[PDB]
RNA sequence: AUCGAAUCGCCACCUACAAGACUGGAGCUUGCUCCCUCGAAGGCGCCAAGUAUAUUCAUGAUCACAAGACA
RNA sequence: UUAGGGAUAUGUGGCGUCAAAACUUAUGGGCUCAUUCUCGAUACGUGAAAAGGGUUGGUGGAUUCCACCGGCCCCGAAAAUGGAUGACGCUUAAGCCCAAUUAGUGAUUGCCCAUUAUUCCUUUGGUAAGGGCGGAAACAAAGGAGAAAGUGUAGCCCUUCCGAUGUA
RNA sequence: GGCCAGAACCAGCCCUACUGCAUUAUCCUGUCGGGGAUCAAAAUCCGGCGGGCAACGAAGUGCAAGAAGGGUCUUGG
């Protein structure tokens, strides 16, 4: 399945004025569902770093940020999350993926499983391809030994929706109801 | 057992001998509540459903854990007149068939049909050995629906164990079903082998388009 | 071009003169017989499927009830024009096997003609036998999911 | 419940598509009363004449994902008494 | 072992979804869920990420570097001729049957119940022949083991009469 | 003997068995190679007792429970 | 949130059976084992703390171990008729967190349920809105009939729109 | 026939089938340098430079304005 955040960058700046003639422009990275969501983020960022709301702002542009080619990578999620025991806590973490939108998908779904953590309490620092060797944790390094191998066990293949079957004969493939 | 004038009728009638439509169900390996769940709702559809090997049913976890449930169940009793009280049945048919009344609408008219349109045996009797090929239920079979590093309970050792006294009886009587089975599989080996081999020379006996016809559709 | 002129019709293209056709209902349902043409005014389809191989006798059938195949012999040498919505058209009662020798005639003329144009084409044993077998929905069968 | 529509189970019809298939179709509930009434062509055919009877109605929609149809029947509800019983689902009027 | 393991080169076959029995070569592994598929030789199997789950590993494995070429990857299938083996087998067979009856006509149904039907009374001949030669039919034993008793004790006198009368009777 | 019924796949090849972390067989290198019965069909049945030189079907008239059912 | 009826589509809530819906969806990622109190699936709300310890996450140091911080589970956790995630049951979940809509294919509505929404038909009442009402000309039996200047009736007749629940 | 049923057409609704415009660069490709790893490689990665359309149904990104098969016992003819 592909990744359910994807890639934006958010390019805005507070409205010129008087006091304010040539206002900055900042770029923000950040991986959202839709675009809606990524501007609500980047209008977020301004409120709480540069004091800028978005009553008062301009979005110069909204883009996707397009996946490259699809290679298996390792990736370095630089991620942090809030609870309220105990306040922002920051983690660097690695993951196996095939593009950044993958890996920063498989984060966020990671932090919630792992942390009970949810999207609007994440903040992403940072995501990067990184080379092998520089892969820290033996769970990410064991993927890219030259002769990796390995069976498919215990596996639940199930049939094609079309030819699925409710009851069938004990040792062949003849459907009695379906 | 008919009465007389079911006799009687057949007998002015003329019809040869009936069966109805009759699935048999072989629940060996088979999760208990999954089983029970797809089997209710067939029931509810009409069909006339007959399961054998209960004994061999699976629930997931420990022995121990299905035991104690059994027994938490069993101390459920009408305190003032235990006649009429829940009535706990120790036979591992019998419960397969409460699994699934428990699945039914049970106190209607329609519940109750499909309900007794359900026959439940330990072990595959006499009278169910000969009548056809017993299905599965994929969907409810351990094999696909535990992980097996889990550890999962055989039916009828519970049930022994809570209070079924016929466990070594259906031991024995499937241990002579299945000898007998073998040997009248064993024997007729040179019957499937004989038509086997009629089938291949049949294949150089026909017409050769007939030939390339069935090797386009995968048969030849 | 006009709803009112006989030769109206939006009869489904499937449905082509010559179409062998599985009959749905009816005395004959299940039989395979052969499309001959479709009656003025958007009316029935009239089928033959020669009584010889099948036993359907030429007779009419609204193309609701055929699943017309994509197997066909060309009847292009069988001339349909003489079978008329008047041939079928019949005097009734009045206060109240058997075919009469036109009827007859006309049988044996188009199924001459047919059994004829089908031994004439390619496959044209196969085409015969598939006009004598008989169409029936078995235990499994998903005719959904088929072509014709 | 609401009684004028019938949900109808098809063998080997388990998925949407074909009960797409199937919609438009005429569909039939056969049963028997005690005496023999009126039918079809009973003056024509009088080996027709039958404690048999027929509820007919057609397939409107397909229901769910796996293959169940809704089904109107002709005027008045199908009897509560056909509920697990056989339906016919015919394969007219035809598209094919 | 005997089981085909996943790795770089190992041919598959999609199970489900859009691709459903098409084959195509690992070329990377992601994680233990998934991994990079191509096919040169089939147009629908560009490289694509396939979920573990939804390919069979076959018996073939062509030799190729983890992240490979699509070069290397074209070149190695050539020379290992993997696609023509794997298509004299007959699970390939199989599922061009398949595709083949899927989109059969009714008179492509009728030639193939036709072929099928001739096969059985073909095959039933030569069964009959072999079963009167030597007797495993139920009937046919059955004749056997009766009709050495029956010859055993129908030289009788009074069986021999009543044979006679009732062939003079009928 | 009421009695008209609803039901629509047969089988003396499925109608034995076990395992799914190992499925026909080998080998040693233990996941690859070599062999085979090449690993994804229980057998029939669907209108000529079998794939062809055939042979009765109507008027039961265009849908109606198949107007018939020991396959 | 409500005239009485159909169709279509939703809301909240759901989609293993009871029970309509994934005939137990995916060609989605993780986590979790629990023995007489039953682990979990309890919004409101209807079963808990201080304190502590299996598994798999994080941070900061030392050479695999040291400390610290989360997740889920476990202990802490004792009441009187037999009993309650609603019941059965579920553990390649039918549990928990997250995320999809037929799935790295080629785009942005899976499905099921309302006295809601949209639409169609009928009723009834308006702070209702418009037309027609000077008989149009002719016309017997072996096209018919009606046409009232009107609050209210079987409402003069036609068209149109909107509302319609309710204790005292 | 003012009753039951089936097909045709019509009008109105309701489901179809068919998709163009803009965008991509944190991207695509070649070659130098490094860096990597094993028996040696290639790759994952980073900086340059020269070129660029990743164009399969490219991409699941923004907006779509594509007239006319099947449903109506959900309407009236
Ligand atoms: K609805
Ligand atoms: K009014
Ligand atoms: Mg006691
Ligand atoms: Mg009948
Ligand atoms: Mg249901
Ligand atoms: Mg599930
Ligand atoms: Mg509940
Ligand atoms: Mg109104
Ligand atoms: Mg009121
Ligand atoms: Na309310
Ligand atoms: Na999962």
């Amino acid at each position: 399945v592909k990744p359910h955040l994807r890639h934006y960058q958010v390019v805005g700046r507070e409205s010129p004025s008087e006091k304010n003639p040539e206002p900055t422009v900042y770029k923000f990275e950040v991986f959202a569902p839709n675009f809606v969501v990524a501007k609500s983020r980047f209008w977020r960022m301004m409120r709480v770093k540069n004091k800028v709301k978005a009553t008062h702002g301009d979005v110069l542009s909204c883009k996707v940020v397009k996946d490259a080619k699809l290679v298996a990578r390792n990736y370095l999620v630089d991620i942090a999350y809030y609870s309220q025991r105990c306040g922002y806590t920051r983690m660097v973490k690695e993951f196996r993926d095939v593009s950044k939108t993958g890996a920063v998908s498989q984060a966020y779904h990671d932090l919630a499983s792992r942390h009970r953590a949810r999207y609007h309490n994440i903040e992403v620092l940072n995501v990067k391809s990184i080379p092998d060797h520089e892969v820290k944790h033996l769970s990410i390094a064991q993927y890219h030994a030259p002769n990796l191998s390995f069976p498919l066990l215990q596996r639940r293949t199930k049939a094609t929706r079309k030819d699925r079957a409710i009851f069938v004969k004990k040792n062949t493939k003849r459907a009695v109801v379906a | 057992f008919p009465s007389r004038k079911d006799a009687f009728r057949a007998q002015r009638k003329g019809a040869k001998k009936h069966r109805p439509e009759i699935i048999v169900i072989d629940l060996k390996d088979h999760v208990l509540g999954r089983a029970a769940a797809v089997v209710a709702k067939q029931l509810l559809l009409g069909k006339k459903i007959t399961v054998v090997r209960c004994e061999q049913l699976n629930i997931a976890g420990t022995e121990i854990r299905n035991k104690i449930k059994y027994l938490q169940y069993l101390r459920k009793r009408k305190l003032t007149n235990p006649t009429k009280g829940p009535f706990h049945h120790r036979a591992p048919s019998d419960v397969f068939v409460r699994t699934v009344r428990s699945m039914l609408p049970r106190y209607t008219k329609r519940g109750m049909k499909a309900l007794n349109s359900l026959v439940a045996y330990e072990g595959i009797p006499p009278n169910v050995v000969r009548t056809g090929g017993r299905v599965v239920i994929p969907r409810a079979q351990r094999h696909v629906c535990y992980r097996s590093e889990r550890p999962y309970t055989v039916l009828g050792n519970m049930c022994k164990h809570v209070g079924w006294k016929y466990s070594d009886v259906v031991a024995n009587l499937e241990k002579a079903r299945v000898e007998k089975a073998s040997r009248h599989h064993e024997k007729q080996a040179k019957l499937r082998d004989a038509w086997k081999s009629a089938r291949k020379e049949a294949l150089a006996k026909m017409p050769k388009h007939n030939v390339e016809v069935l090797k386009k559709f995968g048969y030849a | 071009v006009s709803r009112k002129s006989p030769e109206y019709t939006t009869l489904r293209k499937s449905c082509a003169p010559g179409a062998i056709a599985i009959i749905l209902a009816g005395r004959f349902r299940g039989r395979r017989a052969v499309i001959l043409k479709q009656l003025p005014h958007n009316g029935p389809l009239v089928v033959s499927g020669p009584m010889k191989y099948n036993g359907v006798p030429i007779r009419r059938i609204d193309s609701r009830y055929v699943i017309a195949t994509s197997t066909t012999v060309d009847i292009s040498s069988v001339d349909t024009a003489p079978i008329t919505a008047e041939v079928f058209q019949r005097p009734k009662a009045e206060k109240p096997t058997l075919v009469s020798d036109a009827r007859a005639q006309l049988q044996k003329k188009i199924d001459a003609a047919l059994i004829a144009a089908i031994k004439k084409d390619a496959q044209g044993k196969e085409k015969a036998g598939y006009l004598r077998s008989v169409f029936t929905v078995k235990p499994g069968d998903a005719p959904h999911r088929w072509n014709w | 419940q609401t009684k004028q529509t019938a949900l109808v189970r098809v063998e080997n019809v388990n998925t949407r598509e074909d009960a797409t298939w199937y919609v438009g179709k005429r569909v039939c509930y056969v049963y028997h009363g005690k005496k023999v009434k009126r039918c079809v062509r009973w003056s024509k055919a009088p080996a027709r004449r039958s404690t048999t009877r027929a509820l007919w109605g057609r397939v409107t929609r397909p229901h769910g994902n796996a293959g169940m149809m809704r089904v109107k029947f002709n005027g008045a509800s199908v009897p509560a008494s056909a509920i697990g019983r056989r339906i016919r689902v015919y394969l007219y009027p035809s598209q094919i | 072992v005997k089981s085909h393991y996943i790795c770089a080169g190992r041919l598959v076959r999609i199970l489900r979804g859009p691709r459903q029995d098409r084959v195509g070569v690992i070329v990377d592994i992601v994680d233990a869920n998934r991994v990079l598929v191509e096919n040169p030789e089939d147009a629908k199997m560009w490289r694509h990420v396939q979920n573990l789950k939804n390919v069979e590993p076959l018996k073939y494995c062509v030799s190729v570097s983890r992240n490979c070429s699509a070069k290397a990857l074209k070149d190695a299938l050539a020379s290992s001729k993997a696609l023509e083996k794997y298509a004299k087998t007959r699970t390939a067979a199989r599922v061009e049957a398949k595709k083949a009856c899927a989109v059969s006509t009714d008179f492509e149904r009728y030639q193939l119940r036709v072929a099928r039907r001739s096969r059985a009374h073909w095959a039933r001949k030569v069964f009959d022949e072999k079963d009167a030669k030597t007797p495993v039919s139920w009937h046919k034993v059955a004749l056997k083991k009766m009709l050495k008793k029956a010859a055993k004790m129908d030289s009788t006198e009074g069986a021999k009469r009543r044979m006679q009368k009732a062939i003079a009777a009928r």
